[PDB]
């Protein structure tokens, strides 16, 4: 029932040093079956993966520019991904992307993830 | 952390030709990179996964090899629709990161 | 070995997470076949909830998921019906050998499919997995190209007695079915031998040494999935579980006899491999024989001759060169005599 | 409907009524006349050589109640033998190969026969069979098989052809004794190939017999629905002999591979058995030249002189300096 | 040669090379009684089946069909048994009847200076209370058990004939034993010549010894089969307290067919050895063959410089010249045989 | 002649005790009867002593180790019951491992094997399990056992040993020797990958003796390993009244190892039956590489020498007369050869 | 007592003291500091960098109540991984590992582990070890080992040691591909070489990695209450890891073996090859010397006056036979 799709809300303009959530709601799928990734990508610059959390046992990875302010969570009730931006710098303007992952195998002792589908992606500026 | 040096970064050829974009990972990492494209203001679309394996639903003309911890993606002939930008991303820890980016731009 | 069946945790994954551990990822569709004496329905979909209320069924059904690349639509499954985590590992591991397992309400038997390429000679390996419980038959595979089309034309058709049985029939068909699909590829590995074969001996070169080689791992890898294979066999009917009825047992029976056959001629291929492999080492050998036969013909004849001419080649300022008919000439005999009899010895050996 | 084999030379019908009393022969051309019809009273033995003329064989199918499936699977030559069970009549499948001294490949044809109620209707391939010396013994009245019923006939026609196996493999055992003697003594670049194809005809062997001894094991031991209980031990025999004979094969099977490795053991050796020749003449030669070399130079100041009788003194240096190397040589067992 | 031609199966020819001698041994034996003769008339042993004590009658040399013939027919034993027992080609194995029971079976013997084995056709016809022992020729194995039956040894005086067919069975099973020795002290021999010191002649000695096993095996396999139809499906005719005791045969053969295939496989491995040793011999060819020329071809050449016809030679005396080149080749010799024993050649 | 002869016992009547092996040198008697709460080692010499123990309602252990001595054999075997046949077989070292379910008791025969890193020899010694009753019978011919673990854990209660009958005490016997061929399995991987080393690296005729030896002896133990399949199966799938159905999973267990040691032993198998032909490979390639030294130099000095022997003959007619610095462009050409040459070697990398 | 190991160059000594109220950390080279630990209630984590100072580890054994027999284990380097169970204490044998990619060795350094009642002892041989990011989580209080006992802080380092595994695993994985890559296309003697090297490190790898699983599984399994319950399922995970890297090896093994066999394949041909270079040059110039030799005696009666101009002629003829042999040669596939 219905295709996969990521849904990125919540992006405005902050002040620097405020907070605010952004909600990734995702369609198509049980959130609890896969990886969500959240990945920043500044204005005119490249890729920046930012956040990671796996609903089935709630793992969360985080980027060592955002390691301790940044707090990423998920509810399968809602089938929701959430990431709180707090303490956030005038760095951290960007576009916004949820994307789903699915691990690989590779070796034995070796695995990896790829991102499957990404949202449409929220722009969050921070100034003035 | 692991960083993926790409290159080159400025790619420009013409469409029929054939295109080869490297990028070296810092440390090893076993054959857990993904290639990814992305067009201007759109969300990336996944490419290359393991390094050689081919993502359903994408053209057969793009290849990715792999020798040691250089990693080649390769698109055999361009098309009108194959001038974007293109990611390395290795995954083997769970920090991962992106490339910084290389354009293929029409000669 | 024997311990509590558990998740197995694996480094760099989180610890809940079930991995696809194989290749295939073009795409994903679920076929169900519900049949009974009276009347059949079977449908092909890709929703999963679709075909949920299938588990309480009192008529026997086939549920035939295809991808399991989609760990989703698996784990709903496995979560469901009430399959236990670690099978649902099984299911989706694909580096492991053939193998059954019985457990209260269903009995999981893991097996390999086979295809067979004789262009770029390859032998590649799809499993498949079975799962039986009480109304219904579970099997997921991994891409679009089953051998199971004999199996789906008797229900269809209302052929064999199959319409007439439960379930247990029904996986006794397809563990038949697949067995003839063994039956075949051994078939082809024949066509394949006696190809290689006829070849080997006229043209004795590195591919075909490199395609000898394959060939035997090939084999190597097939006993090692056919001997399993006849312990799961084994184990399915001289260990029934109270699953399977009393009647039936015959026909595993069966198949335990057609596998037994299948081990044998693998047995055969595993030596006949080998008689192929020296065969190649002999040509080779012969024509070293015969280049270096020529080499030792040219030496024999040439190097004593070499030796003379140096030796009446060699200035003292006193040295018969004078002699009946001026001497010379006769050298040049002597030399034609030292060469026409190691010609004539030749002959007896039988060299050029 | 049609078939796969190759000849289409000659055909005939051979039909051989016998009973206690008299026997009796038509041997024509055509159809004609076809006088049991399930007659029920005479057993008949009706040989039909040829498969070009399929219509004899839709007619006889046609008349005698034989299933059309059965008739399909009767016009092909690459089966295996087989045998198939019916309420009324019993179908049979076997095949004949031949051998010759000449270029060592077998001649296979599949024949075909079909036991009704004293009724045995067969089809052949090819004329002179083996089954020359059964009409012996109908024409000359020698044995038991002028007695009762005609399942006997089946199993007397059964016997015949593993007796023309029995003496097909004592001429592949004598050509592998012949094989046998060339590689231990005389070694050959052809003698490889030979082998190869002397294997290759063996596995044919292989794969034809083993469905002979099931034909047979299923035969017996299986209560056949139409088979006098007096003559089931008689099959057991030719069963028997069908077992001896695929023992036999599998037998040569490895034999044959001895040889393909024994060959190869000789010629490992011979490059070996060369070697001593090239490394023992260059051993004698190669110094000795050089020497000559060294009293062959244009030096103008050497010891060069008639150092009494120098040049003897060379040859005799050159001598012991040889009988050294081929004494050596002698110690060392190369020569 | 197993060719019976076109012969009706009621012929009983006699297939075989052994007509010299012809005799029929009777031991005829109770719990408490004992009698035995040796006999070349057929009726003075014939009137025997109608008797309540067990009887072995050991028909020797079975080339005078006429004996054979009317035993047979006296016994009711069916001229298909007839032709059987009389072709001494046949693989051994067993008929049950409703009234009595029919095995064939082999005795070997080895000839260990030439290396060669002779296969003899022994049959036992076991019917009521009597067993009818045919052989081809003088000596057998069986001479335990006419000790046994001779000086009240054992249990098998006061038994029936199902325990004397059992001990005729376990003796060729021994026989057996003793031929499996023998092949292996000629295995261990052979292994030791291959192994240690190789020639020419050994590949064809250890060719003659795989076919021996091969045809061992033609004959052990049958047997193993033959003692199976006597203990998983057992007749009356058999008694029931005997029937553990041919289990116990059973097991020896199945043991047997064991030690034959490990023997194959060891022999398997011989001829590859021999491979091993001929190929490192050539290489050891190979490094003087390089040697010798590498010292002597390249000094040659030297010469062959200096050797020239040409005028213009600094050759009259630079610095004693002849002598000079000489000691340069003989130091050249130096570096290149030095090189070779850095590098373990010699 | 070798203490491995099969003949043996030739002139003999069926029922006769004699012993086939080559140990004669020890001899005792270990009882170790253990109840739900003592236990009682009874390590004794005479056989009178330890016969009441088969009247007893708690499991028992009698383990005679050596059983060159006929008479005790004889003595258990008739108090026991046990037919003769049982007992020559127990007496005969040479006999395939197998199992047989008698009315009163089920008998056992099975092999366990001792090998030395030092020197590569594989020793067999035969155990004959007798499970009758609630006692277990144990023979075997030498001091020096696997059954170790079992005794601690009679003797400390460390399992559930003590509190099942004997079938279970049976259990724990061939569980122990499955671990026992575990390890000298491994023991035996070890010596593969040695001698697969050797052959790659070092060639020689003590390496060929020595991959002939460990074939022998992995032929024979897989000849020992294929009759315990047989053996285990028989002792699950066709359930005796004396083995209670509660202890059947843990004889599936132990038959799964036996599958689990089958495969390692045709693994081993294959990579020895590999081992000859890449040792003669090895060797080709170090005599080819002898090969292209004797071919480098010949192509370096075969033409050298040529030309250098075309100038030199008795023809006053030659341009020898000081054509154009004759000597050293001849020498010139040599050089230039000889380095074109081994550009060439270069080119198709021999040098 | 005598050290097996090679590495002597350094000692030092260790000691990590923390608790939930706080830790200290100091690295003394004296023996006495590090003696009254073992009465301290809160967990104790001694580390002996040198174990060749035989009188330091020798004092702390008999200090530490062990018996003499562990302690000629720990300095017993040449040792396999194992796992010994006592009443007061348990002890572990462990073996590192090093790669680097320039000389492809795999050097190990083997690690002695002795749990007592409420400290955790160390022995190893260098200095520099994997257990760095124990020693941060100890220090920085990051994990809840600070809030565990001393088979958590076993446990802890079990798992970097593991993890230290797995990045050898990586490197040798790069190895494998690059090698793989350059034997499958463009081979040479380097490649063989390196091969060989490959396979000898993963033989290695496997056997010690073997019993490192043995060691795991017999530690979670059924262990004395040395160590609590709590920390029994992270043993278990450990054993799990370290299955990836047992199964990974093996996989490895295979492919490496598969590289060899290939190279063993063609080495007959190269035979061929190298004689048919030795045949044709060979050929080519014996009888051409062998005639050079021919005119070049010193007989008087030589006919060397003009014919033709003398020496020309003959070259001519040399070449007419060079061409021939050529020819000879540009057929049978030899040119
Ligand atoms: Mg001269």
């Amino acid at each position: 029932i219905s295709e996969v799709q990521l849904v990125e809300s919540g992006g405005g303009l902050v002040q620097p040093g405020g907070s605010l959530r952004l909600s990734c709601a995702a369609s198509g799928f049980n959130v609890s079956y896969y990886s969500i990734h959240w990945v920043r990508q500044a204005p005119g610059k490249g890729l920046e993966w930012v956040a990671s959390i796996s609903s089935s046992s709630g793992s969360t990875s985080y980027a060592d520019s955002v390691k301790g302010r940044f707090t990423i969570s998920a509810d399968t009730s809602k089938n929701t991904a959430y990431l709180q931006m707090n303490s956030l710098r005038a760095e951290d303007t960007a576009v916004y992307y949820c994307a789903r992952s699915y691990w690989y195998y590779i070796w034995s002792y070796s695995y990896g993830n790829a991102m499957d589908y990404w949202g449409q992606g929220t722009l969050v500026t921070v100034s003035s | 952390d692991i960083q993926m040096t790409q290159s080159p970064s400025s790619l420009s050829a013409s469409v029929g030709d054939r295109v080869t974009i490297t990028c070296r990972a810092s440390q090893s990492v076993s054959s857990a990179v993904a290639w990814y494209q992305q067009k201007p203001g759109k969300a990336p679309k996944l490419l290359i996964y393991s390094a050689s394996s081919l993502y359903s639903g994408v053209p057969s003309r793009f290849s990715g090899s792999r020798s040691g911890t250089d990693f080649t993606l390769t698109i055999s002939s361009l098309q009108p629709e194959d001038f974007a930008t293109y990611y390395c991303q290795q995954s083997s820890s769970s920090l991962i990161t992106f490339g910084q980016g290389t354009k293929v731009e029409i000669k | 070995h024997m311990e509590e069946k558990r998740l197995s945790a694996k480094k760099g994954l989180p610890p809940g997470t079930l991995v696809y551990t194989g290749k295939y990822r073009e795409d994903f569709e679920i076929e169900v076949m519900n049949y009974s004496i009276e009347e059949f329905r079977e449908f092909k979909t890709t929703d999963v909830e679709s075909v949920l209320p299938f588990r309480d069924s009192s008529t026997p059904t086939w549920i035939n998921i295809t991808g399991i690349h989609r760990t989703d639509v698996v784990q709903r499954v496995g979560e469901f019906f009430g399959i236990h985590p670690l099978v649902l590992e099984d299911i989706l591991n694909v580096h492991q050998r053939p193998k059954v397992e019985f457990f209260e309400n269903y009995v999981f038997i893991v097996l390999k499919m086979f295809t067979y390429d004789k262009n770029l000679h390859e032998l590649e390996s799809e499993q498949v997995s079975l799962i039986l419980t009480k109304n219904c038959v579970l099997m997921f595979q991994e891409k679009i190209g089953d051998v199971f089309d004999p199996v789906r034309e008797r229900i269809r058709y209302n052929r064999g007695i199959i319409r007439k049985k439960r379930a247990d029939y029904l996986l006794y068909s397809l563990i038949d079915a697949l067995v003839d699909d063994y039956f075949v590829l051994l078939e082809k590995i024949d066509d394949e031998i006696d190809v290689l074969e006829e070849e080997v001996l006229e043209r004795p070169e590195k591919e075909t040494v490199q395609r000898t080689h394959q060939l035997k791992r090939n084999l190597v890898e097939l006993r090692k999935t056919i001997w399993p294979l006849r312990e799961v066999l084994s184990s399915l009917y001289r260990d029934v579980p109270p699953l399977i009825e009393k009647e039936t047992v015959p026909y595993f029976r069966d198949v335990y006899d057609h596998t037994i056959q299948i081990a044998d001629t693998v047995e055969t291929f595993r030596d006949i491999v080998s008689g192929l492999l020296d065969v190649y080492l002999s040509s080779v050998s012969n024509k070293t024989n015969e280049v270096m036969k020529v080499l030792t013909i040219i030496a024999t004849i040439f190097m004593p001759l070499t030796f003379i001419a140096g030796i009446y080649g060699m200035n003292f300022e006193y040295m018969p060169e004078l002699r009946w008919k001026w001497g010379y000439p006769v050298v040049l005999a002597v030399m034609g005599v030292i060469a026409v009899i190691m010609v004539v010895y030749f002959k007896k050996k039988k060299w050029l």
